[PDB]
């Protein structure tokens, strides 16, 4: 029962909890503690070949019950421990006895009444470790605590052949080649099935029009239900004239021939529900620090996985399928990509069978039969979304209490995250209490049905992020959660969030998979990366064209209007007269649809905008959702609607309004919104968010200008490049990059004076890799960029396919006379939303991954012998019109500039190391060339998010890897303020570690008014083995990826970027590039940058504390960089930043302050007066030493108790009258008698006994405190007339 | 107010700062009106009115309340409350006592109750001027001194 000093306070990685600050009637701390003993040999528990995970996990839990102890001790408001609470070892525990009104029976000096018997489920609960604690908002002395199996901590220490990665490194004995895991051969036309292709429209309706055209007519798509039971009469979306390659048998997604040692969860969602020892548990309990019966239990609830999985939407029973079905399914399977919306090929963490169901077959629907009319009907399902062990504990942690209920928002995932596997919080649980806390109920729901009410008006940051959904919840939001807290009157949630997939939205032309390996690998689950990768030349004209149209021009000699190569230079002018001929004739019905003769193409932002799940003005407004992100790729914070969260039902009911279409004829007229069938309640849940935020209160190109301002944590230098003509150029923004171009000759020459800029002269910086005839012709470019299919001569303007006859026969050409000056992935075009490559999703993805410091770079050359790339006489920043400026323009990370990113990282030149590492990229013109991506050398990842801490009534922030981030203005916005402030870590011994977040020991608000964070350079861990006996060219680690070869033709020596750089077969390329394939392992990047060993020097240990920069009402004011009156907002913000590169602290950007401490850092314990590191540094209550209760021999009882005790206090508030305070409490001379009084806590008039607690004005805070030293029994005492 | 079988039905809703959810428990109690203008009180069932269990006269002796005068006791907003135990039918629901003197040693006390509508209903309660005549139990307590 009493305190044991052998248990030491600690922080759990999954929630970063260490202690709860108790407040109200008796303040103090609860905090987690564990046994300090080393030599924990978990590998002594044998795993055989003939047994399953469950009896192994029970043997590990039983073994760890011998090797380790855990508890939640209470401390006073000065940091001093009271009682132990080792839940596995406490003697004769009990639940609390109740009155007939359900109230717990209580009297403060006696404590609670105990029933004399333990709670339910006590034999299986007692082994679990407590990991989070919270206090009731409305009920006194009432608390909740969360318990989990010991493997929810120790999972990282269990043996690697059961706790596998989602990928394997192998022996690499054939030499390493990352294409060996990739299905890569392209599909082909079926030599026996050509005749079923979509028909050309033989006659087209006049509609009383007059214009005419010679171009090939629209394709029909006919679909109708017919009279047969399980066949339509027509179903033209189901047509399938293509088939796969037969390279040593058929190429298709087929798990049983590919995953020979398939990854699967530790336990299934059904096992965790039935095996009561393996589920998480929340219990209510009661505590009183100075009673005889000081602690006892309330109620026990299991956080049952079936109460989450039976609350998933109907579409989550068929995650292999989506509401477009058959045509999308076939286009995906032909391109060798995932089908559905949340399939286990990308997201196995939520599936009971993991990689064993990572295939396109058996989608819950009839598909693949010999007749196109037979496909597209509902059937039985065998691979639904679940909640298996790894995802389950990431869905646990981050508690809050509201009314007669308590919630669980889930963790950051560091209960169960591995290097290649991403368990995350997918929803929220609730426990609700009934009959005055005599009874309970437990439930939970996924974030998809909660966040679906999000809209563009609900954020002061960027618009159009991929956070939208529809009547089918195929957008699946999940978070690494920082926490949930009260920010003054408003309840707030924070963390990092998954968007929809921004990267794989563009889709390949059917034959070209052999030359675009990264885009297919990123679609295959092989490249688990969410950053957008530039690949434009191999994309089809349109992602959504039905596959029966793809064969309409195999030669390319007609530039087949319905299906062709994506390039924007060669597409229609459809003017005042033209639309009535080429497209407005094809009217259609309840059983007919069409594909139109319009030529269509665009760059990455066109593809992304067209088929990503962007937010709009309306909610439920995303009828296309390409896929879901592998890991969190956004910051997040939001205001959560606490009374609506209190008022939502436990059970969620869906119906036929959330089912996918049962047949394709009902899919043909598919309503995007429909009435809930009024017994159902699913649509109520959408309104739990009032407001949200994602980054700075900035808009358009201004957000890219902010991206350049922050320092890179690998070296402390800004991405801006302006603090030092042959000088280098920035990576994210476009200001001062290339040349000032007059846009007055852009468009079809159509209208470009006062249109796009706040000033008389329309000057725009054209960016890197731009196209011009000459420096004298820097304004626009004329049409000359024609592309053949073979050597087959020009695109042929003024030909009959490029003409129409209008009313009165006055024919004219349907093509552009002039074009935009740039296509490069760095492009910013205010005037051209289809040639711009920057986008609002990418602006937020770049913000997060440049904070985490792990944006990759594109390479041709390593630092090795004869391989080297140079700073001098090999790069020309002033000549970005030609190959000597070394812009890749293919395989590059979107929105940014690679050579500038390489320079800011210091991969070439003396920027980051004492000698030139000579790693980089060069655009050669003499021969074909090969390329691949590599990491920055840093190891942080987007799940590395720590405690949400609330600073005051409107300001809050959190730790995020090497940063602390603050959302200072989100609750009460202002004009001219950026709304975010940031502090960087400084310690290179943390920043260059191989799993760096394991050194963070928790974050807290401190008594001097600053948030602070704990760090320990001794807490880092190596990789699972030392590579044993061989060089592991692939080394699985938290910043590794299987980046594929991209191969390309020679760059032109002049006019280099006037056309896109042409790709070639990459399937054999890996043998030509071995020096780059070795640099895929991030340890070799550290070795070549000089960071890989003790060569970093500095502190040998030096653990301790970190603190955010000082702040005032002026901090983050940028009102002179906002607005416009003489130029464009990003350009004046660039002028405003360039005088301030030496003085970033007034912008709210800079390095943290830091202080060292000796020994281990394990965790804080916190209370309203003080914070104690490791629980050391406790105090004598030095402000209150002179204050004490009078002892029983100093009281003359009949002087007090001649009057009944009924009138010694005010009945409306229970404080004792002022004159009787010095009659019961000793106080020093000259003391302020108004600063202290006594509160009655229990009494009985028939015994004349009065029980009291004292309250005093804290010198530090505008609030009352107890005086802890006031007696040998603490702040509580009793007085009675000699009758005790 | 709703009709399902051509017979009017009462279905009251628990309002939560704009959002309403079904509260059955309270709906049945209100429905039990016996054709009267207000729901009838039940001294053995948890009604809309709640449950009131009057304290015994023993308490008078116990707390030595005899010494207190009739007037004295009357002139007590909080002491009058000490003569019964109340279990409100809903949160924020309160019940009090109004004392009436019928003799120099015995006085009659009537119970005032809080309602869903936020109005206090007792014997003298009249909405639109018509007597509700609910019929709340009445108790008398005697044993007071003369000084």
């Amino acid at each position: 029962q009493a305190v044991d000093e052998t248990l030491t306070p600690w922080t759990w990685n999954n929630n970063n909890f260490s202690s709860l600050k108790i407040t109200g009637e008796n303040p103090g701390s609860f905090g987690l503690v564990r046994s300090q003993n080393d030599n924990l040999n978990i590998s002594s528990v044998t795993k055989n070949s003939s047994d399953d995970n469950l009896k192994y996990l029970n043997a590990v839990e039983k073994y760890l019950d011998g090797q380790q102890n855990f508890a939640i001790r209470r401390y006073d408001n000065n940091g001093r421990a009271l009682y132990d609470i080792n839940l596995a070892k406490m003697e004769n525990p009990s639940t609390v006895q109740r009155g007939l009104n359900g109230e717990p029976i209580f009297d403060p000096f006696k404590g609670f009444g105990l029933t004399g018997n333990a709670p339910t489920d006590w034999n299986e609960i007692k082994g679990k470790v407590p990991v989070e604690v919270v206090q009731s908002p409305h009920s006194p002395n009432l608390y909740f605590v969360l318990l989990v199996p010991k493997v929810a901590l120790e999972y990282h220490n269990l043996n690697n052949q059961v706790v596998k990665e989602s990928l394997e490194v192998k022996a690499t004995q054939s030499s390493f080649n990352p294409t060996q895991r990739l299905q890569k051969d392209s599909p082909v036309k079926d030599s026996s099935k050509q005749g079923e292709k979509l028909s050309e429209t033989t006659a087209s309706s006049m509609s009383s029009g007059m214009a005419t055209s010679t171009r090939a007519k629209a394709l029909k798509v006919e679909v109708e239900r017919g009279s047969q039971s399980d066949s339509l009469l027509k179903n033209d979306f189901a047509k399938k004239p293509l088939k796969h390659k037969n390279s040593s048998g058929e190429v298709k997604l087929e798990a049983e021939k590919e995953f020979t040692e398939a990854w699967k969860p530790l336990l299934t969602t059904d096992q965790i529900a039935r095996e009561k020892g393996m589920g998480a548990t929340v219990v209510s309990f009661y505590d009183a620090p100075y009673s005889e019966n000081h602690t006892a239990f309330g109620l026990v609830d299991h956080i049952d996985p079936k109460k989450m999985v039976e609350n998933y939407p109907p579409s989550w029973k068929t995650p292999k399928w989506n509401h477009h079905g058959i045509w999308d399914y076939n286009a995906r399977n032909l391109l060798l990509q995932t089908t559905g919306f949340f399939n286990p090929r990308r997201h196995p963490e939520w599936f009971d069978e993991g990689q064993a169901k990572a295939d396109n077959t058996s989608p819950g629907f009839k598909v693949g039969d010999t007749d196109h009319k037979k496909d597209g009907f509902k059937k039985n399902s065998s691979s639904p979304i679940a909640l298996p062990f790894e995802a389950y504990f990431a869905n646990i942690g981050n508690m809050v209490a509201i009314g007669n209920s308590v919630f669980i928002f889930g963790g950051n995932g560091h209960a169960t995250k591995m290097f290649t596997t991403n368990p995350l919080s997918i929803g929220v649980f609730r426990i609700k209490y009934t009959d005055n806390f005599s009874k309970s109920s437990v439930t939970g729901w996924p974030y998809a049905v909660l966040f679906g009410g999000l809209i563009n008006p609900q954020t002061n940051g960027l618009k159009d992020l991929p956070l939208g959904t529809n009547r089918w919840f195929e957008y699946v939001p999940r978070m690494a959660v920082s926490g949930v807290k009260w920010v003054g009157n408003q309840l707030v949630l924070a963390g990092t969030l998954t968007m929809g997939d921004t990267a794989t939205v563009p889709r390949l032309k059917y034959d070209q998979l052999e030359k675009h390996l990264n885009l297919v690998a990123q679609g295959q689950g092989l490249l688990r990366e969410d950053l957008q990768i530039f690949t434009p030349y191999g994309w089809a004209n349109r992602p959504d064209i039905p596959v029966g149209a793809w064969l309409q021009d195999e030669m390319g000699s007609k530039f087949g209007p319905h299906y062709f190569l994506n390039n924007p230079d060669i597409q229609d002018n459809v003017n005042n007269d033209t639309v009535e001929a080429l497209i407005s004739s094809y009217k259609n019905t309840d059983k007919l649809k069409h594909v139109y003769p319009y030529r269509y193409s665009g760059l990455y932002a066109w593809q992304l905008f067209n088929w990503s799940n962007k937010l709009t003005n309306t909610p439920l407004s995303a009828n296309f959702v390409n896929e879901n992100s592998y890991a969190p790729n956004s910051l997040f914070a939001a205001i959560l609607n606490e009374d609506l969260l209190t008022g939502l039902s436990d059970k969620i009911f869906y119906g036929k309004e959330n089912e996918f279409a049962e047949n394709e004829a009902d899919r043909f007229n598919q309503l995007l919104s429909l009435n809930p069938n009024p017994n159902t309640n699913w649509a109520r849940y959408l309104n739990v968010v009032q407001r949200f935020t994602t980054g700075p209160n900035l808009d358009s190109s201004t957000f890219d200008q902010f991206l350049d301002f922050l320092p890179w944590i690998g070296n402390g230098k800004p991405f801006s490049n302006s603090p030092s003509s042959s000088t280098p150029l920035p990576t994210f923004s476009n200001i001062n990059v290339g040349v000032k171009s007059m846009i007055t000759q852009h468009l079809n020459k159509e209208n470009t004076r006062w249109v796009f800029i706040p000033n008389f002269s329309p000057d725009i910086w054209t960016g890197a890799g731009y196209r011009v005839q000459s420096a004298n012709q820097k304004n626009g470019i004329p049409f000359e960029q024609v592309k053949p299919s073979n050597n087959s001569t020009p695109f042929d303007p003024n030909s009959d396919d490029n003409k129409v006859t209008p009313s009165g026969g006055s024919s004219k050409p349907t093509t552009y006379p002039a074009l935009p000056n740039s296509i490069s992935p760095t492009s910013d075009w205010i005037n051209a939303l289809t040639f711009t490559n920057k986008n609002n999703p990418q602006r937020n993805q770049l913000l997060l991954r440049s904070l985490l410091g792990t944006i990759p770079v594109l390479i041709n050359k390593s630092g090795d012998s004869n391989d080297q790339f140079n700073k001098d006489s090999e790069q020309k920043w002033d000549k970005t019109e030609t190959n000597e400026g070394n812009l890749p323009g293919f395989g590059e990370v979107n929105g940014l500039y690679n050579a500038a990113l390489l320079h800011t990282y210091g991969f070439f030149g003396t920027n980051t190391n004492s000698t030139d590492p000579k790693i980089g990229f060069k655009a050669d013109s003499s021969s074909s060339s090969s390329s691949t991506l590599v990491g920055s050398g840093l190891n942080w990842t987007s799940q590395d998010v720590g405690n949400l801490v609330v600073i005051n009534d409107t300001s809050f922030g959190f730790q995020l890897g090497g940063w602390f981030i603050t959302f200072t203005d989100f609750i009460r916005p202002r004009t001219g303020y950026l709304g975010i402030t940031l502090s960087s870590l400084q310690d290179q011994t943390i920043i260059w570690a191989d799993q760096p977040w394991t050194s963070f020991k928790g974050s807290y608000l401190d008594s001097d008014g600053t948030p602070k964070s704990l760090w320990d350079p001794t807490a880092l861990k190596s990789l699972p083995n030392s590579s044993t006996t061989y060089d592991t060219n692939p080394t699985l680690s938290p910043s590794f990826q299987l980046y594929q070869p991209n191969k390309v033709k020679a760059y032109q020596t002049t006019n280099t970027y006037n056309k896109l750089i042409e790709p070639v077969d990459a399937t054999s390329a890996a043998t030509n590039m071995t020096s780059l394939l070795k640099l895929l392992t991030t340890k070799n990047i550290k070795a070549k940058l000089g960071k890989g060993t003790a060569s970093s020097q500095g502190n040998n240990n030096g653990g301790g504390v970190s603190q955010t920069i000082n702040t005032i009402t002026t901090t983050g004011n940028i009102s002179e960089g906002l607005k416009e009156e003489t130029s464009i907002q990003a350009e004046t913000l660039k002028k405003f930043f360039d005088s301030k590169q030496n003085n970033k602290s007034e912008i709210g950007i800079g390095d943290s302050t830091f202080t060292k401490m000796d020994g281990k850092l394990t965790g804080v314990v916190s209370t309203p007066l003080v914070n104690l590191i490791n629980g050391q540094g406790a105090t004598s209550d030095s402000d209150t030493e002179k204050i004490s209760f009078k002892p029983g021999n100093q009281i003359d009882f009949n002087r007090l108790f001649t009057l009944p005790v009924t009138e010694l206090f005010d009945p409306n508030t229970m404080f004792v009258y002022d004159q009787y305070v010095p009659l019961l409490v000793n106080l020093p001379s000259g003391f302020d008698q108004a600063s202290i009084r006594l509160k009655v806590i229990s009494y009985s008039v028939e015994n004349q006994t009065l029980g009291v607690r004292l309250e005093f004005k804290d010198p530090q805070t505008q609030q009352f405190i107890p005086v802890l030293n006031a007696s040998s029994t603490g702040p509580q005492t009793v007085f009675q007339p000699f009758n005790q | 107010i709703a009709k399902d079988s051509d017979q009017n039905k009462i279905d009251i809703y628990k309002n939560n700062n704009g959002l309403f959810e079904i509260d059955t428990q309270l709906s049945n109690s209100v429905a039990t009106n016996n054709g009267g203008l207000a729901p009838s009180y039940t001294e053995n069932r948890v009604d809309a009115w709640g449950k009131v269990e009057f304290a015994d006269n023993s308490v008078l002796q116990a707390r030595n309340l005899v010494d207190k005068t009739v007037d004295e006791i009357i002139n007590t907003p909080e002491i009058l409350n000490s003569f019964f135990r109340f279990t409100p039918a809903f949160e924020d629901q309160k019940a009090t006592l109004v004392a009436t003197k019928q003799s120099d040693t015995s006085l009659s006390v009537s119970p005032r109750i809080q309602f869903l509508d936020g109005n206090f209903y007792d014997l003298n309660s009249t909405i639109a001027g018509v007597p509700l005549n609910i019929g709340f139990p009445s108790r008398v307590f005697a044993g007071f001194a003369a000084l």
